[PDB]
């Protein structure tokens, strides 16, 4: 019984250390997402109005001469329109990529939490084990007292 | 995140023709799907509070 | 400050009295819409916060 006692005590000690280690791991994963949320926040600078607030300054001009560039001036117009559009696209793609990274690290957090739950259930099982062992040892002491 | 998701999905929408196409196809559906799943999670944690 | 935005968009630098009756007014109206939509998006962020 005492060998079982010490073996299960060392066992649940290793289990507790490993659970704390996994908690440190998932906390570090939660530290990792800080760069992702800050990156997609500092990219988040345009919302539903700023598209028009890009459509207007590309509609702006500096020099005008009323003839001989009906569409030659419009070349720069259309090309800067496509500039602002494709500037929204690639940043949108990077947004997609970092949200997929968010889903990936959240999957990591979820799997770590399931490991936490299962190992804590095993830890409580070993609590029941070692509690009954300590109880019957205390009984044995009280048994010797009644002896 | 979801409020930022619908914001960025709508910006990816309102740009142009194929922008509307690809972004309203993908995240126009993903907004509704992740929102319904998210509100199901809202209901689950509310029931855990209720439990 | 809405009027103190309506006036400097009404300002100008170069004038020539002909040949831009409305061509000068293009920049006028577009900067009006700039200042308006600058008030909108910040108003939306105000709503959000």
């Amino acid at each position: 019984t005492d060998k079982v006692l010490q073996a299960e005590q060392l066992r649940q000690k290793q289990l507790t250390e490993d659970i704390a280690t996994k908690e440190l791991e998932r906390k570090e994963i939660e530290k990792k997402r800080d760069k992702i949320i800050e990156a997609l926040d500092v990219i988040r600078e345009h919302n539903l109005v700023d598209a028009f607030k890009d459509l207007i300054p590309t509609g702006e001009n500096l020099s005008e001469l009323d003839l001989a560039k009906p569409e030659i001036e419009l070349l720069k117009q259309s090309l800067e329109i496509t500039k602002k559009l494709l500037g929204q696209f690639s940043e949108g793609l990077k947004y997609i990529d970092l949200t997929d990274a968010r889903k990936k690290l959240d999957n990591q957090i979820d799997t770590a939490s399931t490991r936490l739950t299962e190992l804590n259930r095993q830890l409580e099982q070993s609590e029941k084990l070692i509690a009954g062992v300590n109880a019957v040892i205390k009984i044995d002491q009280e048994k010797s007292a009644v002896v | 995140d979801y409020d930022k998701f619908v914001g960025l999905s709508f910006t990816g929408a309102i740009g142009g023709i194929i922008a509307m196409a690809i972004t309203g196809g993908i995240f126009g559906a993903k907004a509704e799907n992740a929102r319904k799943e998210k509100n199901a999670l809202i209901s689950e944690v509310a029931e855990l509070e209720s439990k």
